[PDB]
Formats: C-alpha cells, structure tokens, sequence
C-alpha cells in the first residue's frame, strides 16, 4: 500500500519535472530576454548588490513595548566581482533522472489489492505533480526577488541614497625575472563597497509628469 | 540504525541443495541500504516441511565495513517460512527396493514349499536366495532422507532481529 | 540505417567536422565523431548547474550537490 | 545512440535530392557549387504585373521552399530582387525592396533556422540577358536566395 | 581489500579423483587479481550428490606474499554447487556380484533338495559350494561408496568469505 | 624465491613396487634449479585407483645444502594423479583358488550324499576331504590386495608446497 | 563477457596502432622534411631553448582582486649540448605489440552467448581505436609545442628580447704522463645561459612592407 504510494509519488514527481523542463526549453528566448543580466552589470564587471525593503513596520516586543517605523531597508549580499553574467539556467531548472527500478514488497494479488494499487499509483502521480509545482514556484520566487533587488539597488543609486562602489587600478611595467616575463602588470581592486548613507541633506527626490 | 524486528528484501541468485553446508550469498535490492551483499548458511531441520536460511555476514557497500546482523528468511508473497522445492526425491525408490527384495524372498521360499502339494526350481532358487541380502541392505540404507534444494532466481524477504549502527 | 542513400554511397568520415562524406561531393547529415557541432537542449542527471553529485554514499536517501545545495528531487522521500 | 542523435533532426538525403529534382522539374533554378547555394525563381510565378502582392497558390510553393530550407543548418540568408525597366529607377528599386521585404517576413514567420537575413532589391540594374523583349514574363526579372553551408 | 562475500572467476586445470586428498591448484584469470594461483584440497561428503573444493592458500604474483583467504567453488553461469562428474560408479558391480553369489547358493541347495522328488549333481556341487564364500565376501565388500572425480578442463566460481588487504 | 604452489618438471629414473617403502630419487631437468635431484619415499593406498610419491629431501648442487621442500608427482601430460600401471595383479588367482576349493568340498560331499539314490568313491574321498583345508587357507589368504608399481622410464610433474630460496 | 570485452579492446588497440604506424612509415620523408632540428641547431651544437608565450592574461584571486597582463613569456627547458639532433621518431611513433594469447576456455556455446561475445568484441575494438587516436593526438600536440617553442626562441633572439648563449673554449697543448698522452686538450664552457632581457628600451621593433 504505502510502497505503491511512494513509487507513484516518485514517478509523478519525475514525470512532472520532465514535462516542466521540456516546456521551459520550448519557451526559451523570451526567458533570457526578460532576465537579462549584462544590462544590469556595472562598468567594471561588478555584480551590483541586492537591496530589500519593507513598508509600515511594526513590532510588539511584549506587553508594554511597541515600536513602529515607516519603512526599513536591508542589504542582502554585498557586491562582488564577476566574470560571466549569471542566467536563469541555475535558477529555474529542475533535475530529472528517470527511475527504472520497479520493485515493491507487497505486489497486489486480489482484486481489491489491484485496485488499491491502481488508486495509490494515481494519487502518487498527483502528489508528485503538485510537489514539483511547489518546487518551481519556490525557484521562480527566488530568482524574481533577486532580480528585483538588483533593480532596486540600481534605481536607489540613481536616487543618490547609497554609496557607489569605488574601484582602484594600479599599473606596473614589465615584470619578472630573466626566465619569466610579464609585459604590463595591472592590479584591479575594490576599495569602498557600496553602502547606505544617513545624511538627510544629500537626499534628492524625483517628480514625474 | 535498524529498528528491532522490521522487514527488508533481497534477491537470491544462486541455488544449492540441502545436502552439504556452505556459504550462500544474497543481495539487498532496495531500501536505505542498496546493493549490500549478505553471506550466511542454512540449517537442516528434522522434517522437510520447511527450510530456512541464517544470514549473518552482511556487508554494506560504500565503506570498508562489515557488520554482523543476523536474520532469517520468509517466503516471498506467501508470508511463510517454507521453501519452494520438491520433497518426494527418494521415497518410492527405497520403498520399491525393499518391497521387491521381500517379494523375491517370498517367491523363492513359497514356491519351493508349495512343490509337494526345472525352470520353476531355478526361479525359486534366484528369488529365495537373492531376496534376503537385498532386504537387509535395503533396511540398512532406507534411512536416507529426502533433501530439498533452493533456487537461483527467487527473491526473499528477511526480518531483522537486532539493531546496528 | 543508410546515411548516403540515393547516392553513390558513402566515402569516409572526416574527423575535422565529425561528418560523413559520400561518393558525390556532399557532406552527409550524419555525424561520426563526438567532436562535432551538435544540438543539445535537454540533459539528464541531477545537480545540474551546481557542484555535481557528491561522491560519498550516504546512509540517508537525500543527496546534496557539492556546493552545499541539496537536490530533494534527485533524492527520494516519504 | 539513444542519447546522442546520430544525425541532425529530420534529415534525409533521399528527400533532399527528391525535392531538388522536383524544383528543377518545375523550373526553379537550383545551383550548388562548393558550399554556396543559390535558388532563383522567376518573378511571374509569385508576383503579379510589377505588383508586390501574392496570389493564393504562391503560398503552397513558398511552403515547399520553406520545407526544403528547413533541412540545412545556416547562419545568414540573402534575398535579392531584380525587375524589368518600367518607368524610372526609384520605382523599380522600391518595388524590388517591397517584394524582398514581404518574402523575407513570411520566411521568418516560417521556422527558418538561421541567424541573420539580409534583403534588398536592385530593380533592373543587374541584367542577366541582353534579350529584354518581354515584360515581367522575361527571365531577367527574378528573385534570388543565396547562402553558405554552415558546416 | 576484497568485498565481504563477492564473486570471482577462476580456472581449474588439474584433474584428480575424490579418493586421496592432496594439493590442488587453480588460477584466478580475471578481476583486479591477475595471474594469481590458489592451492588447497577437497572434502568427501557422505553422499556423492555434490563435490566442492576448500581453497585457502592464495599466491598472487608481483610480490612474495601468501594470503590465506578461504573460499569454495560453484559452477560458473549455473549458480549451483554441483560437480560435473560421475555419480553412479559402483552400484552394478557389487549388486551383480552379491546376486550371483546368492543365486549360486540357491541353485546348489535347491537342486540338491529336489533329488527325492551326475552332471546335475556336479551343478549342485559348484553352485551350492561356490555361492557361499562369494556371498560372504560380497557382504564384506558391499560397503564401498560411489566416488566422484573432477576433470582437468573446467573452470570454477569462487565466492569470498573473508576480507584481505 | 619460488612461488607458493607452482609447477615444475622432473625426470624419473628408478622404479619400485608399492610393496616395501624405501628411498627413491628423481632429477629436476628444467627451471631455474638445474642438475638438482630429489629423494623421498611413497605411500600405500587402501584403494588401487591411484599411486603417488612423497618427495621432500632436495639435493641441489652449487652449495652442499639440502633443502627439504616436500612435493609429489602427477601423470605427465594428463594433469591427473593416477599411476600409469596395472592393478589386476591378484584378483583372478584368489578368486580361482577359493572357487576351486569350494567346488572340491561340494563335489565330495554331494556325491557322497547321493550314493543311496570304486573310482567315483575315490573321487568323493579326495574332493570332500581336501576341499576343506584348501578352502580355509584360501579364505585366510584371500585378503591380499592387488599392488601397483611405477616404471623407471617416465617423466613426472611436481607441484610446490612451500617456498624456498 | 567482460573477458571478451577486454580482449577485444586489446586487439583493437594493437590493430589500430599497427595500422597507424604502418601509414606513418608509408608517408615518411615529408615528415623529416617539415621537421629539421638540425637546421635550427646553433653554431656550437647547442639545442636552442624553448619559449612559451601567452596573450591577454587575467586571473582572479577573489572579489576585489584581479591581476591582468598583456603578454607573458616562460622558459620551458634550458639550452644544453647534444651530439645528434632529435627527430619525429621520439614523438610520433608509438609502441606496437600483438596480444595473441586469449586464455579463453569460456567459448560461447549458446547462440545468444556468441552474439553477446561478438558485440562486446566490437565495442572493445572501437574503444581501442579511439584510445589510439587520443594517444596520437597527444603526441602530435607535444611535438608541435616543442617545435613552436624553438621557433619562438629564434624569433625573440632576432628581435633582441633574449640573450644568446655566451660560450668559451680553453686550450691545452701536449698533455698526459709518460704512459698516456693526449695531443690538444680543449674544454668547452658556457657562461651566459640564454635568458630574457628586462630593459625594454633596448628592444628594436620591426615593420614589414
């Protein structure tokens, strides 16, 4: 019984994962079209940091303790260097290995056993499908929030409320010994990481039309 | 960790008759432990109403380890302790041998006795004189039991007895 | 199974492109060597775009990629 | 073999030769020298009298053309339009350009597995035969599709 | 390092009867072990329904070391322990000797008995007197079992019992 | 340095019957050990199905050293342990002696018994009276086994038992 | 089974190796025509050293740490004397053996047994073939890199980027005791091992036409 449940769940999860992966490959170009990254990438191959916010904050610490705030802002991950821009491949893809080891303890023998085996296979199919949907939803939420954090950082920096990253470069001429030579040494490093500022004076707002 | 008194499954891939003890190997097919091997031995019961296997030397793959959990076997899809084999291996052979020896004795002696009230004498000769030695030899060798033989393509279920780590 | 069908037959396999060449001067559609421009869009296995499959055989049914990210989908459940 | 496709998808040299022969029978000029491939079609078979429009039957022929083109692997496809001298230079050039744009757009609507498509037309500035008695029926007016084999 | 209870192939090249135990050598021909030899001896069960080899003295080339992993033999691709040889060796000879001796005794005594109701007398003589000594000698020697004899051109399958290093 | 249980060839030059144990010698002609000789003895089996030679005391020239690696012999080019000789030496003699003594006993006694229903009497005399002593002596000596004997002009194969240097 | 596979692999490797070596011998002279170390051997029987040049170098240590250079040059093997110049023999040719001892008492008796024996032999054949191809590829890569290094050393020596090996000889007249005599002793010494220069000002460029 429960063995049939488990094998049906396995088969359903694998099948649903395969179907969703193939449909995702079917709809490919618009995906990266939306989730471009190089455009957001800065001018020194620097991944901009991730910023999160919250509105109408309220914390009741305990009886006789209440604290409120208009909004709050937090930095998830500090910016860092990057060689190649990321992509949705490592965010939305789910694995798939076809299970091909059918072996169950209590093989159905009576008619009741056979029908309960069938219905358990069915419900396992359903459970696997919904669980796969849950996994997809979690992944898409994660990548969406990361993208939104990147966009938020860029536009807040445009709003001039955060420190832009500071990059230093140093140059050295030919380097090496009489057996090893480098033409032009060039050291690129980051000195001042982006961060928030609290001086209210430097706050410039915007007005649309 | 194995709970005390649960059920695992393995496949027996080698066959042997219940005549001489030896090492017998099976392989756990699924579950937490995959591809584990298990060598052990059997026992010979008083009667051929069943046959069971003692499986103790179980080796798990992955690491250089060999635990010694001891457990027995149950009949797959029967939930019983019997063995699938034949049991009438040497019943009728010894039965007929003994009966024919006695019949020889009787034929010779009775057809010698009934003479008062040459080929017939020769038949009496052969039967009456060769019946007795065959009768005693058959009574000597009648005690050999019917053996059983496990199969090399039948799975089995194994219930645990103790825990491991 | 014929590749250079409706022609004079194949001639040989060139490994520079991993491609077959028939009796007539045409590059056959069939390939011969793995070192050729293929068309891959779907892949099997698990721990894709991660550290791969961790080498150690764990007692638990859960498998975690070498980057620390786990793959419950590759794992089994109860 | 059950993992790596032994040949490219939907490939059959028999079909390739068959439909090439069919196009030659129908009269479409097919040239395959080296790795550069050319297909030329008279303008009368597709467009009306100096008319950038398509009769319904022409769509079947374009369907066949696209089916043939599906087989190969390519990168760039060039389409050129040539016409006959009718009134001016700009008129002919514009007609050729419009026809090329239309055919290119429909081809792209079809699953043309390429990367870049260039389209242009040159009116009657590149003649192919001195004899020019006929109008649009003359072979000088034409459309050419050219490309190179992509390995 | 060798798995606890796995399968290996070996080649048996020398033949011998199951009459006098002694040194017997086989050769492992595949697996990680290459060109290794294995010496041991055999055992004699009560019944001739099977035959197995005890093999412990393992000599592996390359280095001068002598491990003593103990294992037995099974028929390759058969998954059974039986030995391909003869098992009906010594039934008919003793059966016929005993039965002929008995028939002789019977013929002599019965044809002597039928006298009341020269060549016939001499037949009585020979049968009645040469039957008895042959009968007692046959009863003496009737106890030799049927032997088995392995051959020099069949391989073997070896399942491991203990680990090595 | 010699492998554990490897093969070697030797030349046998002397023979003996399986009747009296005594010193025997053979010559190893090939292998690393050249010009070496090997002395030992033999064994007497209960069954005449084989015959083997015990060879331990190895005399190798080069140095006056005497290693005692123990080894036996096998049938050349046969890969079997049996001896190439005869085994039917003394079956027929004892069979005939016993049966003739019995026939004498029977002839005398039966031809005396059938007297009621002088040369024939003398025959009865001789057979009846000389059969018994002959029969008892023949039964006394009937336990003689049939011997085996090697030949002094056949090569032999030697399998190693322990390593030497 | 596996025995058939392994023996097929061995046979295929041996056959492919024999075929390729035979073809290499069949087309021979062009090889030595292309590869002439002797033409490159310097005036004092010195094998010129080997150089390796890399372009557009960049490596990242971590975030805020990247090192970049235009070109780099590395000395592979220092120059040394040699009696006879090498050939293509020590690079392209590969060993040949023929394994003709299949210890097969396991002859395939059943029809399916023979079929599987055949198919495993076939896959072994192709495995050996591809193995030999890979070996040849590695060897030809090795010889190519050596030749290119020597050529680049010549180029740089022409360009005046390296140092020619400074050599000297010391001469002695009649030498030996009253029992052994040598006529004209000469000892050869090298002082300046060929090494790269660092004073870039001395570099003289070259422009073709």
């Amino acid at each position: 019984k429960e063995t049939a449940l488990s094998v049906g769940a396995q088969a359903g999860l694998a099948w649903r994962a395969k179907i969703i992966d193939e449909q995702l490959n079917k709809q490919a170009r618009n995906l990266d079209a939306i989730y471009d990254f190089n455009s957001l990438v800065l001018e020194h191959n620097i991944l901009p940091p991730v910023l999160l916010e919250g509105r109408n904050t309220l914390n009741l610490a305990d009886a006789q303790s209440i604290r409120i705030s208009d909004r709050t802002y937090k930095v998830a991950k500090q910016a860092h260097f990057i060689t190649t821009p990321p992509t949705w491949r490592q965010y939305l893809w789910m694995d798939y290995v076809k299970p091909e080891a059918p072996n169950v303890t209590l093989l159905p023998k009576t008619k009741a056993e056979k029908e309960i085996w069938c219905i358990y296979t069915e419900r396992g199919w359903k459970n696997g499908i919904d669980q796969a949907n849950t996994i997809l939803e979690e992944n898409i939420a994660r990548i969406k929030e990361d993208f939104g954090g990147m966009i938020l950082y860029r536009k807040l920096l445009a709003m001039n409320m955060v420190s832009p990253p500071y990059v230093s470069h140093t140059d050295l001429g030919v380097t090496g010994d009489g057996s090893e030579i480098h033409i032009d040494d060039r050291v690129l490093r980051i000195t001042a990481l982006p961060e928030l500022n609290v001086n209210s004076a430097e706050w410039r707002a915007a007005v649309a039309k | 960790i194995i709970k005390t008194g649960d059920i695992m499954f393995a496949v027996l891939d080698t066959s042997v008759n219940s005549d001489e003890p030896g090492p017998i190997l099976a392989t756990i097919v699924t579950g937490k432990l995959k591809g584990s091997k298990l060598i052990g031995s059997f026992n010979l019961p008083s009667n051929a109403d069943k046959m069971v296997i003692t499986f103790n030397t179980m080796s798990i793959p992955g690491a250089e380890k060999t635990i010694s959990i001891s457990a027995y076997a149950i009949d797959p899809n029967t939930a019983r302790t019997a063995l699938a084999s034949r049991t009438n291996h040497h019943y009728l052979m010894r039965y007929g041998s003994l009966f024919a020896s006695s019949f020889l004795q009787g034929f010779g002696n009775a057809f010698q006795s009934a003479n008062t009230t040459s080929t017939l004498e020769n038949a009496v000769i052969g039967l009456a004189t060769v019946g007795k030695a065959w009768s005693q030899q058959a009574q000597q060798l009648f005690n050999t039991p019917t053996t059983v033989e496990v199969y090399s393509g039948t799975g089995l279920g194994i219930l645990f007895t103790q825990d491991v780590t | 199974d014929g590749c250079c069908s409706k022609m004079g037959g194949i001639n040989y396999c060139d490994s520079s492109a991993g491609r077959l060449v028939c009796n007539n001067g045409f590059y056959s559609t069939c390939y011969c060597t793995r070192h050729a421009v293929m068309d891959l869009q779907f892949l099997m296995g698990c721990c894709l775009w991660h550290g791969g499959v961790y080498p150690q055989l764990n007692s638990s049914g859960l498998v975690v990629c070498n980057d620390g990210y786990v793959s419950e989908e590759c794992s089994l459940q109860k | 073999v059950p993992k790596l496709p032994c040949r490219v998808d939907g490939a059959c040299d028999a079909t390739i030769i068959k439909m090439m022969t069919d196009l030659n029978k129908k009269g479409i000029k097919v040239a395959s020298v080296g790795q550069n491939y050319l297909i030329s079609i008279p303008a009368s078979a597709l467009f009306a009298d100096q008319s950038p429009r398509l009769n319904w039957a022409s769509y079947s022929l374009l369907n066949e053309i696209a089916a043939f083109l599906k087989q190969f692997r390519k990168i760039a496809i060039t389409v050129t339009s040539y016409s006959s001298k009718y009134v001016s230079v700009k008129r002919e050039r514009a007609l050729t350009l419009a026809r090329s744009r239309v055919v290119s757009e429909y081809l792209w609507s079809q699953g043309v597995d390429s990367r870049i498509i260039f389209t242009q037309g040159l009116g009657s500035d590149k003649p192919i035969t001195s004899y020019t008695l006929g109008g649009d029926r003359s072979p000088n007016a034409r459309v050419e599709i050219t490309f190179r084999r992509a390995v």
